Formats: structure tokens, sequence, C-alpha cells
């Protein structure tokens, strides 16, 4: 089930988030260094 | 899973949560179930009160409670255990463990494909023919 | 009279480029000779530039199984679809490879495409499929179809970038439909007679 | 009691120190990273003094500071010992793990105090891990003196000492210089600092 | 086996071991004591 779900995902690269694409994606630290910011952000992190 | 309980033990647990019934919601609080163990017996430190009322609000259905107390009530199983073990074979009283008498180990409960109890051999380290009744079982897992 | 792709054949990859609204035909080329990468040449301006085609064909040297190339890694076949096939590049005789490397043409997943001196490991070999559902997975493939190449290393589509202002083409997960086109039939061949894309020379006055 | 100490409880007992366990043979040749063990060191001992450890968790830390401290060179968790010196002769719940620890230490580097070169490469003592041993062996011995019976701890108490014995020197000379005016800075029983 | 290799190979390509390494380097935030000596301890649902 791993081997076929790694193909599914990778098949569908849409599937690792808009910072895994590839294309502009700025990787995975500074995209979880930028939701630690919206966090804190009040207007947007809430229904605003 | 309803496996490690039985039908027979699971009626205490009932009784015990009955004593404050009203459909279980009602008062069955953190300070409320801490007491239902009281009638068991078994005494949880204060620390494992909150620990497991968190991983499933302050009311605990029965569906909860079952579910919480079925996976830590496992234990203390080697109590009984270890009159099973002198039981089984080897009444003689030689203390020798027979290679012969391992035979009744090897039968596949639901494989019936043989040629794999040889590697339950090779899988036994000679460390010191000669295995005790408790460590066979003991020293492959963990 | 349907013809069909086996193996000793010379063919040229192409691909279409859409760029500014413009349908362009672009052929995988390398130069194995001091740069293993591989690039995009132009043929459809071939009135006005004349393309480079010497460089721009491929043999397909073996066509085996999925399985059989397994097992070949553990210890004249007409082309059907789903098998592995091993790409050599006439002029350099080099073999098409996925190169595991990337120059950071923005996706950082992709993997460069280009040729490897040895036959050996999963690099060199690639994976044809049908293209539209009038064909499926066995049938012997047509010199007029558009295929789809998976490496076996990377399981990365032979994908044409858009990235930059100029054209790529990578191993990435984006499937690019490949048009196979015949250049050359060894066995079909005449020894002694003149064919396309001959190196030689002119003997005017008297041989000399 | 806070959410934020206890889920990094769990994470560190869960994902971080297993890890550690499972890669702790890899720590042979870290002498060249003094400073960096004699913290993770210090800071494994005091999370393990914690009180709201559950005992899965006290287990885990346990079994993961074990496996760090085998395979240490022996001059290198001196610190981690002047710090265990002050906490072993008190024998609380908390003390049966620092007994393992030094019980293990001293049956394995016991060539280390011993016999003079001992280990041929890695040393001997200083004279100074030599007079924490023999305090050491003197606080636990006379603490399990005038300590109540209960079994369980002087089974586990009894190879310590045997140990600690065993690795002393037996004609060690006890320092005339008796250590005047000891910094008793983090060397403390009210607040630890 | 060449298919748990290869499984490997594109699960480690897929994220770079930096890109791990920076998140496990991404600091905490601990719980302060006001000047009642109430805790101030921030909500765990809306942080890191």
């Amino acid at each position: 089930n791993a081997n076929v779900v790694v193909r599914l995902l990778i098949r569908r690269p849409e599937c690792f988030g808009p910072a895994l694409r590839g294309e502009g994606g700025n990787g995975l630290l500074a995209a979880m260094e930028e939701a630690i910011k919206i966090a804190e952000d009040p207007s947007r992190d809430g229904p605003s | 899973m309803a496996d490690q309980l039985t039908e027979e033990q699971i009626a205490e647990f009932k009784e015990a949560f009955s004593l404050f019934d009203k459909d279980g919601d009602g008062t069955i609080t953190t300070k409320e179930l801490g007491t239902v163990m009281r009638s068991l017996g078994q005494n949880p430190t204060e620390a494992e009160l909150q620990d497991m009322i968190n991983e499933v609000n302050g009311t605990i259905d029965f569906p909860e409670f079952l579910t919480m107390m079925a996976r830590k009530m496992k234990d203390t199983d080697s109590e009984e255990e270890i009159r099973e073990a002198f039981r089984v074979f080897d009444k003689d009283g030689n203390g020798y463990i027979s290679a012969a008498e391992l035979r009744h180990v090897m039968t596949n409960l639901g494989e019936k494909l043989t040629d794999e109890e040889v590697d339950e051999m090779i899988r036994e380290a000679d460390i010191d023919g000669q295995v005790n009744y408790e460590e066979f079982v003991q020293m492959m897992t963990a | 009279e349907i013809q069909f792709l086996r193996t000793d054949d010379e063919v040229v990859l192409q691909c279409t480029a859409t760029i500014h609204k413009e349908q362009q035909k672009l052929c995988l080329a390398a130069e194995g000779f001091g740069n293993r990468l591989c690039f995009l040449e132009s043929t459809s301006n071939s009135k006005n530039v004349p393309p480079d085609l010497s460089i721009c064909t491929f043999v397909l040297e073996q066509s085996l199984s999925v399985r059989a190339l397994q097992e070949m890694l553990a210890n004249h076949r007409t082309l059907l679809y789903g098998h592995a096939i091993l790409l050599r590049h006439s002029y350099s005789g080099m073999y098409l490879c996925c190169l595991s490397t990337s120059r950071s043409s923005t996706d950082k997943l992709a993997f460069d495409v280009g040729l490897q001196e040895d036959t050996t490991g999963e690099a060199c070999w690639w994976t044809i499929h049908p293209a539209s559902k009038q064909r499926s997975e066995g049938e012997k493939v047509r010199v007029g179809d558009d295929l789809i190449l998976v490496s076996v290393s990377s399981e990365r589509y032979l994908h044409l970038s858009y990235g930059n202002g100029s054209l790529h083409v990578d191993a990435a997960f984006q499937q690019t439909l490949w048009s196979v086109a015949p250049i050359s039939s060894g066995s079909e061949a005449a020894q002694g007679y003149l064919i396309g894309g001959d190196v030689l020379r002119l003997l005017h006055g008297h041989m000399d | 009691a806070t959410d934020m100490a206890l889920a990094l409880n769990r994470y560190l007992c869960t994902a971080v120190l297993p890890l550690l366990t499972r890669c702790a043979p890899l720590f042979a040749g870290t002498e060249h990273h003094a400073s960096l063990i004699d913290s993770l060191l210090h800071t494994v001992y005091r999370l393990s003094k914690g009180c709201s450890l559950t005992k899965a968790q006290r287990d885990s830390i346990e079994v993961c500071l074990l496996s760090i401290c085998g395979q240490l060179r022996p001059s290198m968790m001196q610190h981690l010992l002047r710090r265990l010196v002050f906490d072993v002769p008190l024998l609380n719940e908390h003390a049966k793990m620092p007994l393992k620890l030094l019980t293990n230490h001293y049956e394995r580097c016991w060539k280390y105090y011993c016999l003079p070169g001992g280990w041929g490469n890695f040393g001997a003592a200083s004279e100074e891990e030599l007079h924490l041993s023999r305090k050491l062996f003197w606080g636990i011995f006379d603490a399990l003196s005038q300590k109540k019976y209960e079994q369980e701890l002087f089974k586990l108490a009894l190879p310590c000492l045997s140990a600690v014995a065993g690795a002393l020197p037996p004609d060690y000379m006890e320092s005339n210089y008796v250590s005047m005016m000891e910094k008793q800075s983090s060397m403390d029983s009210e607040g630890n600092f | 086996k060449g298919e748990a290799i290869r499984i490997r190979s594109i699960l480690r390509s897929l994220i770079p071991l930096g890109d791990l390494v920076g998140v496990i380097s991404i600091a905490f935030q601990m719980p302060t004591i006001a000047k009642d000596g109430n805790v101030v301890e921030p909500d765990m649902s809306a942080g890191f």
C-alpha cells in the first residue's frame, strides 16, 4: 500500500501542498515558518 | 478490542459504572470516575488520572469508559501464567527439557505450511537442546 | 499496411511546444562530447534554419519487459506498450538516462535527462505507455503514435519544461506527449548505396 | 502541569529519546565534542528528576540514559558523576536509575580506576574522580546502613557498592588535602541552582 | 530490494534533509508566569 500511495502522490503533485509543488514553492522550512507567523497574525488566522 | 476482556469480568465493570447510573453521562466526572477504580482495588497515580481522561469534558460515557480501561488492564497477566509454565509438559522431575516435546509447538495456527519450524532452532541462540519454559517464548521479542 | 517500431531502429523523439499560441515541433537533442545534458532542437523552421538531426537520432537498442529488466538488474522485437526500452544516442554512442541531478530550474523535484557511458543500472531504461484510449498495454506501437516515457530509476515523466524563457527537457512528474518518428531501419537498408545523413567526399576529376 | 510541558515530555519520550537510544552505539568517538554530551547528560538527568513523569516516560528515559552512558569514554561523563554523588545518598524513588547507571559504569570501566594503567589508550583517573568515587562509596554505605530495609532497594544497591569497592584501588591513599571551600553554586538542596 | 531502494530515493528527494533539520530547530513557546503568579500559557491549538 505504501508503494501505491507514494506513486499516486507523485503522479498528483498537488497533493503535497502549495509549498512542495516545486514551481515557486519555498520548501518546507520556509512553509512552516510562514504559518508560525500567520498563527500570530490575527487577521490571517481567523475568520476576520 | 473485546478479545482482551471477557464476558465474565466485563460484568463487574458495569455494576461499578451503574453505581452512579443516570444514563452514564450524569454525575460521572473526573473525580467521580476516580472512585470506580477504588471499588475494583487498583490505585492509580494522580497523573494517571487526567493523562487518560484527555486521551479520549468531564462526562465519560460507558463506551468511552470501556475503551479506556480495556487497554490498561491487560496487565499482571503472568501471575496466573507462571503456573501454566510447568503444567503443559515434562512432569518427570528430571528437569531436562526434551527436543521431542518441542514438536507440539510448530503446529501452524492458520498457516499449515512447514519447514519454518526448523528455522525456530536457527533463531534460537546457543548461548549459555536446553531452553527454559518461560524463556523459550521470551527473548525473541523486545 | 501500418508500420511497427522494432529494435535496432533509428528514431527521433519529438515534442510539441505551444509558445505564444504557436505550435512548434521540438526534437530531443544531445551533444555527448563535452555536454552530457540534453537540449531541444527546433524542426519547425527547417525551411529557414536547417535542424541538426545528426545528434537528435536515437537507436532502440533493446526492448525488454518490466520483469525482464528487473531480473536483468537482479542478476528485432516489435515494441509493445509497457516495455522498458534502451535508447542509444547515434552520434555519441551513449544511452539516454535520468541524471538524478537538477539545475534548479524552479522545479526542485525534477531531475535532469542526459547521457550515460554504461548500460548498467535502472537510469538508462524508459517505459513506453499509450497516449489515449485507442491503444493498450501489450499492443504493438505504431510509427505515428504519441508516447509517454517514464524513467524506471525515478518514476518521472520525460517532461517538456516551460520554466524560464527558454524551453528545457527533464524528468518531472508532469507528462508530455512524445511522438516517435522513424529515421532509418538497418535491416531494410542497402549496403553501398547513398542514404540520408551520410558524411561523404565528392570525387570530381578522376577520383582524385 | 502545563499543556506545553506535557506535550514536550511526550514528544521527547516518544520520538527524540528513543532515536538516541537506537543510535547510541554511535556515541563512541565523541571526545572532540565534550560540552555537548556534558550538557545532554545533565539535561536528561534533570528531566528524569521530573515529578509529572509517567511510568512509560520514566522507563524510556532510564533506557536512553543507560544506553548513552554505556558507550562514553570513562573519563568523559565526570560532570554527571559529581552532580550524581549529591543525589544518590538520598535514596529516594528516583535514585534507582542512578544506582543502575553507577553499577553499569563501574562494572564496565573498572580498569580505569583500580590498575594504574588500565585502559591503555583511554587513560586513568586524575585523582579527582578517585576522591569522588571514594566519597560516593562512603555516602552510599552510610545511607544504606542508616536506611530502613526495602528489600528490592537493597538487592539493587548491593551490586553498586560491590562494583565501586572493586573499582577503587585497594591501596588508594586518602587525599590529605581535603577539599577546602567546596563550591556550592549548583551543589544545593533548595531550588537545585 | 530495488523497489524499496527506489521508493526510499524518491521519498528522500521529495524532502531535503535541511528542510527537516530546520523544522526541528524551530523554537517553542514556553508558558510564562505573570505578576499574580497565574500561569499564562498560550493555547495549544493556536501555535507551533
